[PDB]
RNA sequence: GUUUAUUAAAAACACAGCACUGUGCAAACACGAAAGUGGACGUAUACGGUGUGACGCCUGCCCGGUGCCGGAAGGUUAAU
RNA sequence: GCUUGAGUCUCGUAGAGGGGGGUAGAAUUCCAGGUGUAGCGGUGAAAUGCGUAGAGAUCUGGAGGAAUACCGGUGGCGAAGGCGGCCCCCUGGACGAAGACUGACGCUCAGGUGCGAAAGCGUGGGGAGCAAACAGGAUUAGAUACCCUGGUAGUCCACGCCGUAAACGAUGUCGACUUGGAGGUUGUGCCCUUGAGGCGUGGCUUCCGGAGCUAACGCGUUAAGUCGACCGCCUGGGGAGUA
């Protein structure tokens, strides 16, 4: 539920919060936790790469199951809980054999409903099975690039992929970006669309809201000196040149896709 | 009475192009015309009569 | 509308004897039952103003009769409004 | 009670699989309180217009009497079965016979 | 829509197309913009049709 | 809130918000002769770059120049 | 106290009444491919525009949006605005048959509350056609117009706001009385019932017309005729539905 904070003080006037009363207040399932080890944007050489990263919360990590290889063993969802490592919520699932795992949360998951994985399974949202036996024109959660590898596509809040064609040994998919891609028909995908679709409606508000998410301030190139950016220089706010990246590559255009190995599966590019 | 399976009579109220014949020409009553047209549309959906001869 | 079985049940419950359908008490009971039934229908959708109009019609009538009764037998009135739980 | 009249079509190739469908659906209908008053199949017959370039689909008509829940699951069975093409559900009709 | 004429057709005289609506539907449909027009195109001549 | 440690604390920087643009994952991009690492144990509701800078009402005309994107015609054109 | 006003109960009928979900055919556009080749398109006549980098026309496959061609009507439903493919779920109102029940429980309504075309505004989607603004080509003395070629917002969806129309029958609601004729739509009763027939009784609706009324036009049992209850509004034109 989207709620607008009252303008008590500067910093709360423009804060829009999302309330999810059906999440878990307690601590997460400990056996499925690990260390996260924030990096700050540095690589193994200690040099800054991907600037504007640093700080934030401790942010432990949850082991989420993406392979979804449990054939003929139905599971029931115990509860939904907040995951700080992604924009989507996760659901804890208990199988009939006494094993618990984490999965992504479809829209209408609620709680205490059976979930079937792999092989033959009902077409109800939540189940996972290969696309060789999924009707054309249906939304799915997270598609495997290769069979048995693990879902990679459409894993974010409120994202989904719909099948357009199945003829042949491949299947055509329309991704959220708006492009057609061919994927092997043996790849798995769970039905529905991952929930938490109210994600965009947040507004953060104050700068500390972005600061404690691990984002550092961004300094405009025009505000620098010519010695450290192709922009910058001159007295009195002059730009007079084509925009580029800090390393001299043109922005606002200049497509930068230079992969000649994956062009086979790109039926049509983004528009 | 006016069921959508009764093809062997519901042909008379359809022209050669699949058109429905008005009551002004047929001589039928108003309520009967309404239910007859509705049944014709239903049979047409269920693929008993053609939308058009094309 | 309401089911015949439910209507007969309410009539036999609130009327004095058989065929006592005109009594203000059975009128109130029927209107209250219909309103309570439509509460869920209008909780869902909530965009059906044409039916909400009939709901408001029902509400106005109940009120008008409940008043007639209170002007006749406060006794009866009080007991009824206690049985059906209303008139806050 | 609210009776229903179900009519459905099947792929022409699966002519030998229609009886299994009928005998399996009749069990589901009659499970709780269903009771069929008119069961019949026209079988093969040429269509009026080509549904994706198909012809001679099997027509199956049934007159059932069962609640909304069983009939809803039965209806979605058609939506998810690939052997069927179309479907129709009509009101009581007062259980007329034949009418072919 | 289709002509099925008997074996003797002379010079292929169109006798059944002429009797058919020919351009009944064609002329009926070739017009445009059927939104604000129909409300006012209504009978009232039928009324003038009288002894 | 930040800034010229030691003459400038500001109208300068940042900011939440907005827009454009690139990126289908072995992603773009960055460090690195390479291996490899970050981006990210993330997957377009995500990430990077650029400009503007709460909020309210708005953001007009010009593609001649430069840049960018697209184009089985034709002219010119390296190595061989 | 009573049952004739008002209302409840039983059995049926017709209807684009309203909300949600699903699905089908035609056509326009676009994408890929096949044959094919000099025009296409548009006008009063032209041009812009598209096409030899292969258009238009024609055939196959695919994507997507929107509206439901006749049926369809001096038809129907809704308090009004308004509501047309087909199917399912939820749901409101109206009318007919008698029978039973309550017993004036009614009419109107300042303030108040709700609904309320189109355009318009906010957030998020979608966007095939159409099309404000805008661009170009025409016409013209001039044309930021009528015409032509494109085309954004918008038109579509969900949730909110706006509360205005020649929102008109230019006619407030309720009740009673007052000659007729010809139709439509929807119930119902008696009968030689032979028939797509005779005789009656209700609801809604179109036209013509008597007395009466009206300045006249015209209204005329659905009154703008004769009366009763309440409400709203008017007091020369402009200024002004403005400060
Ligand atoms: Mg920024
Ligand atoms: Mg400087
Ligand atoms: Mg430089
Ligand atoms: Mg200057
Ligand atoms: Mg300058
Ligand atoms: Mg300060
Ligand atoms: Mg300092
Ligand atoms: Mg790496
Ligand atoms: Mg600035
Ligand atoms: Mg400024
Ligand atoms: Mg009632
Ligand atoms: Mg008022
Ligand atoms: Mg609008
Ligand atoms: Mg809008
Ligand atoms: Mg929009
Ligand atoms: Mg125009
Ligand atoms: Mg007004
Ligand atoms: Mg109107
Ligand atoms: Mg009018
Ligand atoms: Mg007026
Ligand atoms: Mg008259
Ligand atoms: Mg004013």
């Amino acid at each position: 539920a989207v709620v607008k904070c009252k303008p008590t003080s500067p910093g709360r006037r423009h804060v829009v919060k999302v309330v999810n009363p059906e999440l878990h207040k307690g601590k997460p399932f400990a056996p499925l936790l690990e260390k996260n080890s924030k990096s700050g944007g540095r690589n193994n050489n200690g040099r800054i790469t991907t600037r504007h990263i640093g700080g934030g919360h401790k942010q432990a990590y949850r082991i989420v199951d993406f392979k979804r290889n449990k054939d003929g063993i139905p599971a029931v969802v115990e509860r939904l809980e907040y995951d700080p490592n992604r924009s989507a919520n996760i659901a804890l699932v208990l199988y009939k054999d006494g094993e618990r795992r984490y999965i992504l949360a479809p829209k209408g998951l609620k709680a205490g409903d059976q979930i079937q994985s792999g092989v033959d399974a009902a077409i109800k949202p939540g189940n996972t099975l290969p696309m060789r036996n999924i009707p054309v024109g249906s939304t799915v959660h997270n598609v495997e690039m290769k069979p048995g590898k693990g879902g990679q596509l459409a894993r974010s809040a409120g994202t989904y992929v719909q099948i357009v064609a199945r003829d042949g040994a491949y299947v055509t998919l329309r991704l959220r970006s708006g492009e057609m891609r061919k994927v092997e028909a043996d790849c798995r995908a769970t039905l529905g669309e991952v929930g938490n679709a109210e994600h965009m409606l947040r507004v953060l508000g104050k700068a500390g809201a972005a600061r404690w998410r691990g984002v550092r301030p961004t300094v405009r190139g025009t505000a620098m000196n010519p010695v450290d950016h192709p922009h910058g220089g001159g007295e009195g706010r002059n730009f007079g040149k084509h925009p580029v990246t800090p390393w001299g590559v043109q922005t606002k255009g200049k497509k930068t896709r230079s992969n000649k190995r994956t062009d086979k599966f790109i039926v049509r590019r983004r528009s | 009475e006016i069921d959508y399976k009764d093809i062997a009579t519901l042909k008379n109220y359809i022209t050669e192009s699949g058109k429905i014949v008005p009551s002004r020409i047929t001589g039928t009553r108003a309520k009967y015309q309404r239910q007859l047209a509705r049944a014709i549309k239903r049979a047409r959906y269920l693929s008993l009569l053609p939308y058009t001869d094309r | 509308s309401l089911s015949t079985e439910a209507t007969a049940k309410i009539v036999s419950e609130f009327g004095r004897d058989a065929n006592d359908t005109g009594s203000t008490e059975v009128q109130v009971a029927l209107l209250t039952a219909q309103i309570n039934h439509l509460q869920g229908h209008f909780a869902e959708h909530k965009k059906d103003h044409h039916s909400r109009r009939g709901l408001l019609r029902m509400v106005s009538q109940r009120r008008k009769l409940l008043d007639y009764l209170k002007r006749k037998d406060v006794a009866r009135y009080t007991q009824l409004i206690e049985r059906l739980g209303l008139r806050r | 009670m609210r009776h229903y009249e179900i009519v459905f079509m099947v792929h022409p190739d699966q002519s030998e699989q229609v009886p299994g469908m009928i005998e399996r659906y009749t069990a589901a209908i009659t499970g709780a309180e269903g009771k069929i008053h008119r069961l019949e199949d026209w079988g093969r017959r040429q269509l009026a217009y080509p549904i994706n370039k198909l012809h001679k689909a099997h027509y199956v008509l049934m007159n059932v009497e069962a609640p909304q829940e069983v009939i809803d699951e039965l209806e979605t069975t058609f939506r998810f079965n690939d052997a069927v093409i179309r479907s129709m559900v009509m009101r009581t009709k007062h259980a007329v016979t034949e009418a072919s | 829509i289709k002509v099925r004429e008997n074996e003797p057709f002379d010079v292929a005289l169109r006798r059944f197309k002429r009797s058919c609506e020919k351009a009944g539907v064609l002329a009926e449909v070739r017009r445009r913009e059927f939104y604000e027009k129909p409300t006012t195109e209504r009978k009232r001549a039928k009324a003038s049709a009288v002894k």
